[PDB]
């Protein structure tokens, strides 16, 4: 089915391979050759899923766990019940969420409008990729990426993070903390200005965007736009997944002591390195 | 059971009807869904249509009532290309001259955007009193120039939108003597030139125009950003 | 090709005064300058602002919670300056011990300044709620921002308020200090067993993630149909235009279902403000109700 106003957007082209052999619709969901090859990595990668759950005697989806191969099995391959299967669903997600990547870009070109939207689904994956490759290939061993576990993967964040003390003090994970943090203020902000505006107070007539300026001049001296807000989002939320890669390929690669010890090259200055008093 | 474990059921249950009324809450533009003849489609979905709400516009401009009967109000020049449905439908004509696909453009009102006080939110500079160009490239007397290279016209003004002072339009002079606004979101502000990837020099002619030369109704500004987005599908073969 | 992500030609006019409506222009102050800076990525104008007496009351007991902090880390450098800037992160201050209970008789420097400068964060934050509430209505829109305010206030109030009155002791709130506070973090886990496990904090995280999927998506989204004026929204919502169109239409495209401009805004609203509501409500819980997230986890 589609929607009242679709129709006269379900033209042929803006495909990039297969012409018009993919370019097709299945229900609301456009195909392409993309879409097939999203479909193709995704049903590959939950059967091996499925297989891992077998080796593993469970289907409690609770606990499933894929554990990647032990540290001793290095950057090489490992038998499919040792981190085989780790390995190879690793490799049909990244196929699925590029392939997911290229199908928006065919959307793109169908609809006449930029790409802003898998370029900016790129920096997920990116991060996605530093986890488990970027940064293991460093370290040297597949065994440092995560594992595939709802709760299993959990405990890798903290044994990772405990290994080096309080992860809080790595300074790039602050700054990607910052724009988390920032974002979802700034979303919350944006969402309650545009309903204020188009739902006002009772008996009052549908607002203008010169209210919205307005307001936020009369609360903080500042507005940024109907234009800027949307940009700033898009680079709050960018920003906080780069740092976020950022703080993570550094650590057990250029940086391997407690991340509290990298703040000592402030504290431990020659001149106020030994002035008497205070913390330290 | 403990006050820990009745609160975590409490939100799920709450969060699962909050997503029931996110989601018809988007559901008053567009719906009900229709089969590619336009007769109403049997599966509409397990979420029911919301019921209507009203917004009182300003400046004694209606109201609006959504969910409401649809309407394109426009012909559509596109056929079937299969019996099944789901596949594309092909343009009968020319795309980007009955305004299908990447060049569409939607009814709007044939009325200008308004600001908060009433007066037209976009206004060619040389009737905005003030403004001018506070940094960045001007393109006023530069040429335009399209994907092939060829040279369309020269920038003669600039159309503002003076609540946000935002440059939206560039009005090029066609070598007809007429002009036409381009989106400044499609073109490349350079030392020496503008240039427009979109269109090529030739087709710049069939940018619709608008009616009157010191302001841009609604309608108008999509059949402008339609057709220009559009050339970036139906442009490409003599795009260099 | 053009990404509209910094303007390419900056355009400068009249300053805007902003609508009046029953605004008291008495308490509004004169227009700033503008912010060529700024102009690339958004609005280049400064000002006006409206400072009233909620706002110039904030203001004031806002400087004096900065204040007294202040002070305090002064007086814990010995006056030194040198010391100052090398511990800077390093000061806190603490709330009272544990033997003090819920009362306010510790002395100044065993949590006495820290329950003065909580008295003025208090009333800071509460009057701003209040400017948040009365500069909506002065201009007649809708209560969303004051609302979606007290989500993040939710937490705050948990934090350093209520919980600490339900476990009897100011001792239990989060101390003033930079790396103190990181510190106090870390430490209120590991006390319950785990954060990781309390479902509320979950949730709190799959809402954190969530509002920077939803915002790169948004955002994007606006961008990708600005060339249709599709950052022009609340006309959007009144007179659906082509932007609107292409933008829903491109995800239902892709993952089967869509948004309105109007629709997209409460899905954002929610999404931000369901961080901080989860998230109270998992604090409040731990050490009230659950001592240990992990154990709690397995019964159930
Ligand atoms: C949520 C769990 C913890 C906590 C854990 C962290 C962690 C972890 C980080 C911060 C970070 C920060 N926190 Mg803290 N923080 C808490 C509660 C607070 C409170 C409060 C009123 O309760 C305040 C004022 C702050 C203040 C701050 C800033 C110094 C900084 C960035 C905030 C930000 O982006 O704001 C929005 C942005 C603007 C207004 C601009 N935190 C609670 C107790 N906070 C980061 C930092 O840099 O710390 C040094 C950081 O890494
Ligand atoms: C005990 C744990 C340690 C700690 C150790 C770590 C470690 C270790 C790591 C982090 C990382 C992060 N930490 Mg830390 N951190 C702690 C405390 C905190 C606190 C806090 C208040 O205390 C905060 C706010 C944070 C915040 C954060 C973020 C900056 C970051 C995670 C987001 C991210 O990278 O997303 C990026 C987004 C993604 C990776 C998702 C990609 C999704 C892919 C592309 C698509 C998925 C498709 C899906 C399968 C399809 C399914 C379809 C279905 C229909 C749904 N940490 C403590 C001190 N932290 C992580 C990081 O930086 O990672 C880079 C990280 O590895
Ligand atoms: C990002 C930094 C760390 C990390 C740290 C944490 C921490 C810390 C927490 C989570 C939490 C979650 N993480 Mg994790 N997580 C990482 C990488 C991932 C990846 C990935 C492919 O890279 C995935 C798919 C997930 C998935 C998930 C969800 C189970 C859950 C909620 C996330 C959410 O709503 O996000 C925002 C996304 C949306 C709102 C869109 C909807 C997405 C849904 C929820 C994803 C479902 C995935 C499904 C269970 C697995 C794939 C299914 C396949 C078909 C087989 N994590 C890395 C290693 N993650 C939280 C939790 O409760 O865990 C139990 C939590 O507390
Ligand atoms: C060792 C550390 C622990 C841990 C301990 C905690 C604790 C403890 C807490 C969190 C909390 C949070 N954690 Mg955790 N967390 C860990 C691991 C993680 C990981 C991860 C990848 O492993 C992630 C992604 C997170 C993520 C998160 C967030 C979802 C959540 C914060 C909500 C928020 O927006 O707060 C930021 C927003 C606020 C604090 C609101 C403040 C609003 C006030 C009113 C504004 C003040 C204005 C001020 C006065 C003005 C200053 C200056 C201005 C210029 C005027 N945690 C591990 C397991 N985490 C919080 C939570 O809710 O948990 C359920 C929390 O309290
Ligand atoms: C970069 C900024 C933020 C962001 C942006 C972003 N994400 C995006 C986009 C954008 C702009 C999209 O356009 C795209 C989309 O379509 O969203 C609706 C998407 C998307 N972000 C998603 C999730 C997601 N994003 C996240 C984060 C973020 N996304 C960032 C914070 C997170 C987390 C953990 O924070 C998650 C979970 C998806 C809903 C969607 C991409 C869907 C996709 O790629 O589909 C193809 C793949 C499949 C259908 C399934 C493949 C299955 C595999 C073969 C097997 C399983 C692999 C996996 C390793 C299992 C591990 C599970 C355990 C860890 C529990
Ligand atoms: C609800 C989810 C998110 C959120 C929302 C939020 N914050 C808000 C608001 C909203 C809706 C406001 O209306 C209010 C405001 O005016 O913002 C510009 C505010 C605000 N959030 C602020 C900060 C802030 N919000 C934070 C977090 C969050 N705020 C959540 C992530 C954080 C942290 C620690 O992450 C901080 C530091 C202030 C800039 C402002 C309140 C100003 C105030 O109380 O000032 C009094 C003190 C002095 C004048 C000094
Ligand atoms: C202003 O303009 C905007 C809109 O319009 C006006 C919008 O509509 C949206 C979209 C946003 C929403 C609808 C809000 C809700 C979304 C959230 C919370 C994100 C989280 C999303 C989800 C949890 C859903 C994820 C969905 C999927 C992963 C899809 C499932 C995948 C399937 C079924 C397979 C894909 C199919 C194919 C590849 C084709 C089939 C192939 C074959 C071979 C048969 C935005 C951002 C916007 O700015
Ligand atoms: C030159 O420098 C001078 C001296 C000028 C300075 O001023 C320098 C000063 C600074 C640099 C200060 C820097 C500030 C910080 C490092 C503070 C950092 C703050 C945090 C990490 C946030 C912690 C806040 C969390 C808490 C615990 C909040 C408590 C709020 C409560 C809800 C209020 C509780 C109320 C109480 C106890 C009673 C009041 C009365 C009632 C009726 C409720
Ligand atoms: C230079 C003086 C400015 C002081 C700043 C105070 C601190 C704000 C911090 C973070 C939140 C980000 C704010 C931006 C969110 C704006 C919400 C929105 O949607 O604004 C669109 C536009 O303003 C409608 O016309
Ligand atoms: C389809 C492109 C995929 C590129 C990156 C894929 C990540 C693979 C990670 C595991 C590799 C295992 N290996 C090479 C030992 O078989
Ligand atoms: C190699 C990192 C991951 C690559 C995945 C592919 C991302 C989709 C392509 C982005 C489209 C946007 N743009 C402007 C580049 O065309
Ligand atoms: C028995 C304890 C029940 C606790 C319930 C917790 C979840 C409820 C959340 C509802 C929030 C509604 N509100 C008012 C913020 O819009
Ligand atoms: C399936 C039972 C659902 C019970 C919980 C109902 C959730 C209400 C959702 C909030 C309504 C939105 N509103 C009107 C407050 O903006
Ligand atoms: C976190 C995402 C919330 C779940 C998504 C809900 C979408 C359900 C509606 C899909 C049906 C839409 N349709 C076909 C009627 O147009
Ligand atoms: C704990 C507070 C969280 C709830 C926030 C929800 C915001 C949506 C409701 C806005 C209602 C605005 N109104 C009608 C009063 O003007
Ligand atoms: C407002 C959008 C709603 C999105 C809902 C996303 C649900 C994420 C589920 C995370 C699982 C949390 N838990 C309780 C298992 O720890
Ligand atoms: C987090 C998992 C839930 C997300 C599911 C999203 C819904 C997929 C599309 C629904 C519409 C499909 N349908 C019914 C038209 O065939
Ligand atoms: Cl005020
Ligand atoms: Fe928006």
């Amino acid at each position: 089915a589609l929607l009242s106003f679709e129709r006269k957007y379900r033209v042929p082209g803006g495909t990039l391979v297969g012409g018009n052999l993919f370019d097709f619709w299945v229900g609301p969901f456009y195909v392409g050759f993309f879409g097939v090859a999203t479909f193709f990595f995704a049903a590959l990668g939950i059967i091996l899923i499925a297989w891992s759950a077998v080796l593993q005697g469970t289907w409690n989806p609770q606990l499933i766990s894929v554990y990647p191969p032990a540290l001793e099995y290095g950057l090489g391959g490992a038998p499919l019940a040792k981190g085989g299967l780790w390995q190879i669903i690793t490799i049909c997600a990244t196929g699925a969420f590029v392939s997911w990547a290229l199908r928006e870009v065919e959307i793109c070109r169908k609809l006449g409008i930029g790409y802003h939207i898998p370029f900016a689904f790129a920096f997920a994956i990116l991060a996605y990729l530093t986890l488990v490759l970027f940064r293991p290939v460093m370290m040297g061993a597949w065994g440092y990426a995560f594992p595939y576990g709802i709760w299993t993967h959990l405990d890798w964040v903290s044994n990772t993070g405990y290994t080096y003390g309080n992860f809080h003090y790595n300074p790039a994970h602050m700054i990607a903390i910052t724009f988390f943090f920032t974002n979802a203020l700034a979303l919350a902000l944006h969402g309650a200005l545009v309903l204020s505006a188009a739902n006002p107070e009772k008996g009052k007539e549908m607002r203008t965007p010169d209210h919205e300026d307005t307001f936020f001049r009369d609360l903080v001296g500042y507005s940024i736009g109907t234009l800027g807000i949307h940009r700033l989002g898009l680079l709050l939320s960018l920003s906080a997944v780069f740092f976020s890669a950022l703080c993570m390929i550094i650590t057990g690669t250029i940086w391997f002591d407690q991340w509290v010890d990298w703040w000592q090259w402030w504290v431990k200055l020659p001149w106020w390195a030994n002035i008497p008093g205070g913390i330290n | 059971f403990d006050l820990a474990s009745l609160a975590i059921y409490s939100f799920w249950i709450f969060l699962a009807g909050l997503i029931y009324y996110l989601q018809t809450e988007n559901m008053r533009e567009g719906y009900p869904l229709e089969n590619e003849d336009g007769t109403p489609a049997a599966n509409q979905g397990p979420f029911p249509l919301p019921k209507p709400k009203t917004f009182i516009l300003p400046h004694g401009r209606g109201t609006l009532t959504v969910p409401g009967p649809e309407s394109e109000d426009r012909p559509i020049a596109l056929a079937r290309t299969a019996v099944s449905e789901g596949f594309p439908h092909a343009p009968t004509g020319d795309p980007m001259k009955d305004g299908v696909g990447p060049a569409s453009w939607v009814a709007r009102r044939d009325l200008p955007e308004l600001d908060g006080h009433g007066h037209n939110k976009i206004k060619p500079m040389k009737a905005a009193a003030g403004f001018h160009v506070s940094a960045g490239k001007n393109p006023i007397g530069l040429p335009v120039r399209g994907c092939d290279l060829e040279i369309a016209g020269k920038v003669v003004d600039i159309w503002v939108d003076i609540p946000e002072q935002m440059a939206r339009f560039l009005e090029v002079e066609l070598k007809d003597g007429s002009t036409r606004l381009l989106p400044m979101q499609m073109v490349k502000v350079q030392s020496n030139r503008v240039h427009v990837n979109a269109l090529s020099s030739d087709l710049f002619a069939g940018i619709p125009t608008i009616k009157s030369p010191t302001e841009v109704t609604l309608l108008e500004e999509d059949k402008i950003c339609g057709y220009v987005a559009g050339g970036l599908m139906y442009a490409a073969p003599k795009r260099k | 090709e053009y990404q509209n992500i910094f303007t390419q030609v900056q355009v400068r006019g009249p300053a805007d005064l902003g609508m009046t409506e029953d605004v008291n222009l008495a308490n509004r102050s004169g227009v700033g300058p503008f912010s060529t800076l700024l102009g690339w990525f958004g609005n280049a104008q400064l000002g006006p602002i409206y400072l009233g007496s909620l706002g110039v009351l904030s203001l004031f007991s806002g400087l004096m919670w900065f204040f007294t902090i202040g002070i305090w880390f002064w007086y814990q450098a010995g006056w030194n300056p040198a010391v100052f800037l090398r511990d800077l992160f390093f000061f806190s201050l603490e709330p009272p011990a544990p033997e003090y209970g819920l009362s306010f008789a510790a002395p100044l420097k065993e949590g006495g300044l820290w329950l003065i400068a909580s008295f003025f964060m208090f009333v800071a934050v509460w009057s701003w709620w209040g400017r948040t509430y009365l500069r909506a209505q002065a201009l007649g829109m809708g209560k969303h921002t004051a609302w979606a305010f007290l989500s993040a206030i939710w937490l705050w109030m948990v934090l350093g308020f209520i919980r600490p009155i339900l476990m009897g002791s100011w001792s239990e709130a989060v101390p003033y200090g930079i790396f103190s506070h990181l510190d106090w973090t870390n430490n209120f886990s590991l006390v319950h067993g785990n954060l990781h496990y309390n479902p509320f904090h979950g949730l709190s995280i799959a809402f954190l993630y969530g509002s920077a999927l939803l915002f790169a998506m948004h955002g994007a989204t606006i961008l990708a149909v600005s060339r249709f004026g599709g950052e022009r929204e609340l006309e959007q919502i009144a007179d659906r235009g082509t932007a609107a169109e292409r933008a829903a239409l491109f995800w239902r495209w892709t993952m089967g279902f869509n948004a309105t401009m109007e629709g997209i805004h409460r899905w954002a609203i929610w999404m931000a403000v369901l961080v901080t509501l989860t998230g109270g409500i998992g604090i409040l819980l731990s050490g009230t109700v659950v001592d240990n997230w992990y154990v709690w986890g397995q019964n159930h």
